[PDB]
């Protein structure tokens, strides 16, 4: 058993075109009735003479696995190594995929999803402008901590909570490759839900919409022990890349611009652009 | 325990893969599946309709 | 269009000249304003290349007593679009008869010099035009409305396909939500 | 149901959802010329698809006072697509035709039309012993009008309807291949006409193979409606066309 | 003897009693499109004989001071018989060609011509960074003149002969399919060019498939004779032509 | 199946030379006729006595695969980390192979090409000169984004478009190895075309030449979050390396110097250099 | 699933290769092919000509 040799998936090419000749009969493929809610299955071979053509095109790139299998920014934030405001020296982000527009719209084409997650972090630093900048500082180090719901939350950069004993964490040093991890399917339900037309309380009161099911936790980041004589600002970007994806119940893509990070609120928009008249084609 | 399979290429070629981690979530994306069936959304009717025959 | 819903209704009248144009449009499924936001157009805008045939289905939503015939033609790319029915009838077309079956399907064949076409279409990769003309005219008996409407449906055949994933341009933001 | 018919020639299709059967000439389907019947030596040209397709030939208006119309073939299609070009560039031609004449009206209209193809429909002048030019009997795809009263102008054909411009009883035209369009129970008539002539091939500019006639036997009638006329359309499609004797364009 | 050649396409024949072999593109004979390589869905049209025949494309005059000429195809045959009509009426086209260039002179004349077909012969403007219309490089069947001196007019292509209007050494054109007409031992050149392109089919009004060039490497010379010039004639014949995408005439 | 053992390609050596002796016959290999357009196939053995020689030379290095299998610069550009002009803080390059002369000339020896692409990016940074330079800045990070045709285009360094959800991107940090990726054959046609003797519009009007078929997209680069107190300039170089190459229809190499990046325009040039007279050989 | 093949060297030697990615475009250059045929450009004539025999 040194080699398994997985059988070929057998490239699935699109349907070919069969030769067709003149016809005169009672069959009427062209005529149908959309009232049934059934999309017609006619082909060009059924309405005009056609030659035989072998199609080698494939629909590989249109699979949901490939459609969603691209990393995308979902959040970015800034924190300073040293400053007067305690809250400004670290980040605290409740996890959610609704912050950035493109990735949100991509996901929102399906009602339910189920996938593994691959997370990558890009961190960069820069020296803040000022009157005196001459200083020497060794390489900086950063800590990323993930806090499942209900766990303790730090209140300052040097809090005791940063001594993770069960909470997973990553320590990263500048100059190396970006950090990365894999996250399994961690939903209490059988699938993630992008939409939820319901309330929180049983008497139809309280929070409404997909905000109710968002309980994925938080992410905290800080400089390990860097404390420069002069301020240094750092930025972190988070990238999500679904894997092993399955999707259900497609829905039409959104048309109106997003306006809230935890709601579907919008403003009415025209269906599409206009032209001179119904006959203009130039 | 290595897997050998073909790689995407018209009509004109093997790669080896090994898993190093004990959790299936760590595997690479399985983007080699191409099976599909659109009849679910295009022909959801109860009684099958022949294209040649009249709709009603 | 003061009322947005009017965009889905193609007017038709009882008395019209013998040969008259009902509508005309460019066949740019990913770029033309007509197909830009349709269920098909949205998918293409996530890609750069496309190929295959297309289906255009027309449904007559007039009265039951009304009758008529229509000519729907697809003209491959050329120096000038058709201006009269005599020009249109030369290219691919189908004569549509209105009866018990209220829907007719025009299959636009895939005629192109290249295996693929750009979504951001240009002069080089044009696709042609689609037009509809009165074949006989619409006739109605007494006590019926003098106007009717038609609707069009767009979809892809079983040989359609796309390539080169690209970020759509329809959606944008200026500040973090 | 046998009330629905569909015909597909070349890149054109005709669908009629309310029609009778399809008359087929004298029981003979169109076909190519056989080797043992030909006379010309050189290879023929057979541009099927390019020429074997439906061509709508303009439209007429049926009023309460209409008397009838006629077209002459193949001259009617003289300037219609590649068929016209091939006919111009060749000395000899040969082809059958499929004629489809549409006419639709509500359930409350009444009327009856006779559709008939008359081979070798020779016509006489309005004034006996007086010749006429080749313009009072065929000028392309435009239809020609019959007349209820006796014709008097000497430059055109005798248009007396009851004689059919042929010196024969109009009621006896049933002998030729024909169909009736009765508004009660019909909307179109289909006729398949094979190539009929005394020679294997003939020039299409000098010889009128056959004439198409539409005659209202029961005049149109209606009451209290906004529709003032019933349009009539004619569609033709050559079948198994082959040409020979390439020469400079006429 | 192998000095005599005869070619028969359609209803035309070419006989040369003093000629070399027949170069055949890149060793590929013209052929129809295969089912497994096509992309368009509808049935093509194949009007052989009607379009696959020889068409003489005007005549030029070879003087002692001639520098050369070029033609661009298929636009050169844009208005030549049914080929032009089919090209006008169709969106897509595909065809190979057989080029035959005749030039005869007595035993006492001397000279040498280069006949070459250059696929995708893109040309640059006379003035850098200046566009030109589609009239200084192809206007039907008329031949275009090269120039010995550098071109100066901004509305036409750079005609400097030694660069071939392509920015390449004129002496290196031998790489393309070609033949020499040497008055000592030759009278005509025959080239069979298959369909070369990056796609199965293309529009013939928007794309110049290939360019034909005739360049006198050794200038014509003679002495004490009544003949003042040597006419040159070019004949072309499409092979295995098929069209697709019927539309209204351009 | 632990080893496949690919069969040897069998080194193809050049033709040998066969021994030849004195001859006197009616055969005349030397005499031929170039009018046929056929290149003579004579060998030295056919015109003078020769010894037997075994040639072990091979033409391995002249294959098109090896001829084009070398990375070459195709574009370089500069962008500053901080500056007043927004357009000067990032790069936007429409992809094309006509910018740099050597690689252009190499490619232009064939009419049609079909290959995979290997892209490598070299990025370097330098501090701009100025009166005050004393500052401390952590390592910088860069982002490369590829935008297929028709996608949204950023208008400033901090635009929303930089949150790629479908557009592939690379995040790179200085001090590591250069970034790299592989790109498959992404032409709508069956092969890339270096030349195109045609127009854009069907009436022979509009753009002319190979500019019509160039629709490969754009590339954008920016500093992730670096914003120094003093300007820092960076340069990026792009290298292309074809793989699995096939070529068709060779054409003579160019002779006149290039003058435009999207045209064949040129100036007439002498065929070659001159010498004293036809007999001079010194 | 490993491939073993010879490596270029006069007349005086194996290397192993394994593919790690699922796309054929990621493979290394296949610069080991040496087949060639110049008759396409040097002898494009229709009738074969023997070198010994006269051209015409
Ligand atoms: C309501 N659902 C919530 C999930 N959302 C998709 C989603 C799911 C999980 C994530 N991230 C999971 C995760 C992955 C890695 C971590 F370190 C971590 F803390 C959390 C992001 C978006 C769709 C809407
Ligand atoms: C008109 N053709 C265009 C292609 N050109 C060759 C060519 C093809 C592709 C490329 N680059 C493809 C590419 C590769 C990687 C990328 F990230 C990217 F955005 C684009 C460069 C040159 C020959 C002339």
């Amino acid at each position: 058993g040194d080699v398994e040799e997985a059988i070929e998936r057998a490239v699935v090419h699109v349907a070919d075109t069969m030769r067709s000749g003149p016809s005169n009969s009672a069959s009427v493929p062209a005529l149908t009735a959309v009232e049934t809610g059934h999309t017609s299955q006619v082909t060009p071979s059924d309405t005009m003479q056609t030659r035989h053509v072998k199609n080698y095109h494939s629909r590989s790139e249109s699979t949901v696995e490939n459609f969603l299998g691209r990393s995308a920014c979902v959040y970015m934030e800034e924190y300073k190594t040293t400053d007067n405001d305690v809250n400004k020296k670290f980040v605290a982000w409740p996890i959610n995929t609704k912050q950035m527009v493109q990735m949100r719209r991509k996901l929102e084409m399906f009602t339910y999803l189920r996938f593994d997650m691959e997370v990558t972090f890009v961190i960069t630093s820069r020296q803040d402008p000022g009157t005196t900048l001459a200083q020497d500082m060794p390489v900086l180090t950063h800590q990323i901590m993930y806090v499942p719901p209900g766990g303790p939350i730090p209140a300052k950069v040097d809090d005791y909570a940063w001594q993770t004993s069960t909470n997973p964490s990553i320590f990263w040093t500048e100059g190396n490759a970006p950090a990365r991890m894999s996250i399994p399917f961690i939903s209490i339900g059988n699938a993630y839900s992008n939409f939820y037309d319901g309330w929180s309380n049983f008497d139809q009161r309280g929070s409404y919409g997909y905000n109710t099911l968002n309980n994925l936790g938080h992410i905290y980041v800080r400089h390990v022990s860097g404390s420069s004589p002069h301020p240094i600002t750092s930025t972190i970007r988070v990238y999500f890349k679904p894997k092993h994806t399955r999707a259900w119940v497609p829905r039409p893509p959104r048309l109106c611009q997003y306006k809230k990070a935890f709601s579907v609120d919008f403003t009415p928009t025209p269906i599409t652009d206009t032209r001179k008249d119904i006959n203009t084609v130039t | 325990g290595a897997q050998v399979s073909t790689q995407k290429t018209a009509h004109e070629i093997h790669y080896t893969n090994i898993n190093y981690y004990k959790d299936a979530a760590s595997n690479s994306a399985n983007r080699q599946d191409f099976t599909q069936d659109p009849s679910k959304f295009t022909e959801p009717v109860k009684d099958v309709m022949i294209k040649s025959l009249p709709a009603l | 269009t003061t009322d947005q819903m009017e965009m889905f209704r193609i007017p038709v009248t009882i008395n019209a000249p013998l040969q008259q144009q009902v509508f005309g449009l460019r066949l740019q499924p990913g770029l033309d304003s007509v197909f830009k936001h349709t269920l098909l157009g949205e998918i293409l805008n996530y890609y750069a290349h496309w190929s295959g045939s297309m289906k255009l289905t027309f449904v007559f939503c007039g009265s039951a007593m009304a009758t008529g015939k229509f000519l729907i033609a697809y003209s491959p790319p050329g120096a000038n679009p058709p201006k009269t029915r005599k020009d249109a009838m030369l290219g691919t077309h189908i004569i549509w008869d209105i009866g018990l079956q209220s829907s007719c399907v025009l299959c636009v064949p895939w005629i192109s010099q290249t295996h693929y076409r750009l979504v951001q279409q240009d002069e080089y990769t044009s696709a042609g035009y689609v037009t509809c003309w009165y074949q006989t005219g619409m006739i109605v008996p007494p006590g019926t409305p003098n106007s009717s409407s038609i609707m069009c449906f767009a979809s892809a055949c079983n040989d359609f396909s796309v390539r080169m994933l690209r970020d759509t341009p329809f959606i944008s933001q200026d500040n973090k939500l | 149901s046998d009330r629905v018919r569909s015909i597909t020639l070349g890149n054109s299709t005709i669908t009629t959802q309310e029609c009778a059967n399809v008359v087929v000439g004298y029981g003979r389907w169109p076909t190519y010329l056989r080797d043992d019947e030909a006379t010309a030596e050189d290879q023929p040209t057979q541009p099927d698809v390019a020429t074997c397709r439906f061509y709508t030939l303009d439209s007429i208006k049926w009023e309460k006072g209409s008397v009838g119309w006629w077209w002459k073939f193949p001259e009617a299609l003289s300037d219609m697509g590649l068929f016209g070009q091939n006919m111009q560039y060749h000395y000899l031609g040969r082809a059958g035709y499929t004629i489809h004449v549409q006419c639709n009206a509500s359930k409350f209209h009444q009327g009856c039309l006779l559709v008939v193809c008359v081979p070798e429909a020779e016509m006489g002048g309005a004034v006996v012993g007086q010749a006429f030019s080749a313009t009072a009997m065929a000028n392309g795809d435009k239809a020609y009008e019959f007349t209820s009263a006796t014709q008097s102008d000497q430059t055109k054909v005798q248009t007396a309807i009851h004689n059919a411009g042929m010196g024969v009883g109009v009621g006896n035209l049933t002998i030729y291949p024909h169909q009736w369009i009765n508004l009660r129970t019909n909307n179109s008539a289909t006729i398949v006409m094979p190539y009929i002539n005394s020679v294997p091939m003939d020039n299409m500019f000098r010889h009128y193979n056959f004439t198409l006639m539409v005659i209202p036997f029961v005049k149109l009638d209606y009451a209290d409606t906004a529709s003032t006329y019933v349009p009539i359309t004619v569609t033709v499609a050559p079948m198994c066309a082959e040409y020979n004797g390439l020469r400079l364009a006429q």
